[PDB]
């Protein structure tokens, strides 16, 4: 019962470099090989490179070896994987994942890190109500979270407390190169006389934090 | 060995057994570990040295290694099974780990399941910014094929329509959204926009007017 | 695990609940293991040679990363060290990945080997003998292999096989139930269908096997590390 966490979503100029960190909850990955595992859009599985603790020492793949620095901090009990010079080849995911042993398969992982490397600017979103319907049989209403990049937009309803029946749609990438998603809500059409319903929308690349009340229509 | 070559896609019906292939020369030399990759989720090893199982693992999968080829196997499969599977060994002859490309494995023999569309018109506060976003959400479908078109009264709209390439979700069916972008003027001046969704011969069409 | 190199002997632990790394140490020089973000440095010619057995699983291959160091100060070798472990027996590999370069000293070329460089356990004595054995053989690369070992003390005999590897399959045969110097149970046979064996007893009653074997293929010599127990 050890599970790793990792550093949160970062947004990267080329040429610039990020610093990404994984720590263990139920243990440490302080003297166990590390290993920085990305994942870029549409791709699969690739290896970055990974602490060796016997050799006291990191290797690194031949695709950015020069550029890439793993190590680990026994101080904050943290590891970290750092990339410079990046480009936007480099957006992915990046998981680190412990093993017991240098050439040891990895049974531990943590939940990944997105980084996004663009020239394009950061952008927060607009986000707005969409009043429930219930047309389509329960009700529905959400949240419209439009033009923002990159991505992760993360969103909740009722600082969290709200989960039962909620759907946040994948976002697209429209032509102008920004994202959009929206969150519905499936509620019971009755109750909506009673029942406040806040999206919290949370864009850490932009840092952007929005509270909406979707209050149902006029009429 | 150095290079694995998975087939990037694999496809079986329920309760066969599922065979999927890593690729070596002399991957018999290597001990290979095998990881299952579920959407939107780390990946979580299900093979280790060969014909290892570790913990959770359930007894249906097991693997081998033999001459040029790795297997890992699954028997009777679940629909729960859907997922991408890698191999890796450790290439002692370039200190590197390699990872196989992935195969897709498709389970066969699940029910064609009909979308859930959801048609909002654009908010009012984004009308008070002057602009106007329609919205049409796809929930709930299988396959994942689907056609959206959009319709200003009866003329067909093709401008400012951005429709999301179909996700698969959690169950292993798929969501789609479509966002037809609109000026407010545009949205005023029609009796109505409608969000037409086609899947497997089916159709759904929702109609919001500007008249609210 | 790693607690086999940092925790004391408790009692109550699985099986065989120690063994001893002199046989792996080079001449006063250094083994260093490290597994599970643990390591701990064993100087040779020391008492404190013992790797506590008790710690690890049973009946399964455990590993620990390791590097041979001698006299500033130079390094030999590294690699997995390998160890399979029963209740009175235990059978310990290295696969050495990296060597010391012969010519540039200070410097680790590539280069992978087997050897088997470990034996222990509660060897019986060849007088206190009172079966069928079925268990693990296992080289580089290679620890799904299997070994099944019979013989009847009264004719003394010796015979089994060596399958399930992924490199060829070997015969264990014709061979005397022996005993060495230590006045210990041990078979020693020859092997073909391609060089030679040798077995240890352990166990108050002779219940496993542990030993290593040997295949000749053309010009390179494959040492095999097998163990077994009975029912």
């Amino acid at each position: 019962e050890v599970q790793l966490v990792q550093s949160g979503a970062e947004v990267k100029k080329p040429g610039s470099s990020v610093k990404v960190s994984c720590k263990a909850s139920g243990g440490t990955v302080i003297d166990y090989p590390i290993t920085w595992v990305r994942q870029a859009p549409g791709q699969g599985l690739e290896w970055v490179g990974g602490f060796v603790p016997l050799f006291r020492t990191s290797n690194y793949g031949q695709k950015f070896q020069g550029r890439v620095t793993i190590t680990a901090d026994k101080s904050t009990s943290t590891a970290s994987m750092e990339l410079n010079s990046l480009t936007s080849e480099d957006t992915a995911i990046y998981y680190c994942a412990r093993g017991d042993t240098a050439m040891g398969p990895f049974d531990y992982w943590g939940q990944g890190t997105l980084v996004t490397v663009s020239s394009a600017s950061t952008k927060g979103p607009s986000v707005f109500p969409l009043a429930p319907s219930s047309k389509s049989g329960t009700a529905a209403l959400g949240c419209l979270v439009k033009d923002y990049f990159p991505e992760p937009v993360t969103v909740s309803w009722n600082s969290g407390a709200l989960t039962s029946g909620v759907h946040t749609f994948p976002a697209v990438l429209q032509s102008s190169g920004l994202y959009s998603l929206s969150s519905v809500v499936t509620v019971p059409s009755s109750s909506l006389g009673t029942q406040t319903y806040i999206c919290n929308v949370n864009h850490k690349p932009s840092n952007t934090k929005v509270d909406k009340r979707v209050e149902p229509k006029s009429c | 060995s150095y290079v694995l070559t998975q087939p990037p896609s694999l496809s079986v019906a329920p309760g066969k057994t599922a065979t999927l292939t890593c690729g070596g020369n002399n991957i018999a030399g290597k001990t290979v570990h095998w990881y299952q990759q579920r959407p939107g989720q780390a990946p979580v090893l299900v093979i280790s040295y060969d014909s290892d199982r570790p913990s959770g693992i359930p007894e249906r999968f097991s693997g081998s290694n033999s001459a040029n080829t790795a297997t890992l196997t699954i028997s009777r499969v679940e629909a729960g099974d859907e997922a991408d599977y890698y191999c890796q060994v450790w290439d002692r002859n370039s200190d590197h780990w390699v990872f196989g490309g992935g195969t897709k494995l498709t389970v066969l023999g699940q029910p064609k399941a009909a979308p859930s569309v959801t048609l909002f018109p654009p908010s009012s506060e984004e009308l008070q910014a002057n602009k106007a976003t329609l919205v049409c959400l796809i929930s709930d479908f299988y396959p994942g094929a689907v056609t959206v078109a959009w319709k200003a009264d009866s003329s067909p709209v093709k401008a400012g329509v951005e429709t999301t390439t179909p996700s698969k979700q959690s169950n292993n069916k798929y969501a789609a959204s479509s966002y037809l972008s609109l000026t407010p003027e545009q949205w005023k001046s029609h009796r109505s926009y409608s969000c037409q969704v086609t899947h497997e011969g089916s159709t759904v069409e929702k109609t919001v007017a500007p008249t609210e | 695990l790693a607690d086999a190199l940092t925790a004391p002997l408790d009692h109550k632990d699985k099986g065989l609940k120690s063994l001893t790394l002199e046989d792996s140490i080079p001449q006063n020089g250094t083994l260093t293991l490290s597994a599970q973000g643990a390591e701990k440095t064993f100087k040779a010619g020391d008492k404190d040679n013992s790797l506590n057995t008790g710690k690890l699983k049973n009946d399964k291959i455990s590993r620990f990363d390791f590097v041979q160091k001698i006299e500033q100060t130079i390094t030999l070798a590294s690699g997995e060290f390998q160890i399979y472990k029963q209740n009175h027996s235990a059978v310990v590999a290295l696969q050495i990945e990296k060597i010391n370069n012969p010519d540039k000293t200070d410097s680790l070329i590539n280069q992978r080997s087997f050897l088997v460089s470990g034996l222990g356990g509660e060897h019986t004595a060849f007088n206190q003998l009172p079966a069928e054995y079925h268990g693990k053989a296992f080289s580089s690369d290679d620890p799904n292999g299997r070994l099944h070992y019979s013989i009847d003390f009264t004719k003394k005999q010796g015979y089994g096989r060596i399958e399930h590897l992924k490199t060829l399959e070997v015969e264990l045969a014709a061979a005397e139930l022996k005993a060495d110097e230590k006045s210990h149970a041990v078979i020693l046979g020859d092997t073909r269908y391609k060089g030679t064996y040798h077995l240890a007893l352990f166990g108050d009653r002779a219940q496993e096997i542990a030993g290593s074997a040997t295949v000749k293929i053309g010009e390179k010599v494959h040492e095999i590390g097998i163990a077994g127990k009975q029912k």
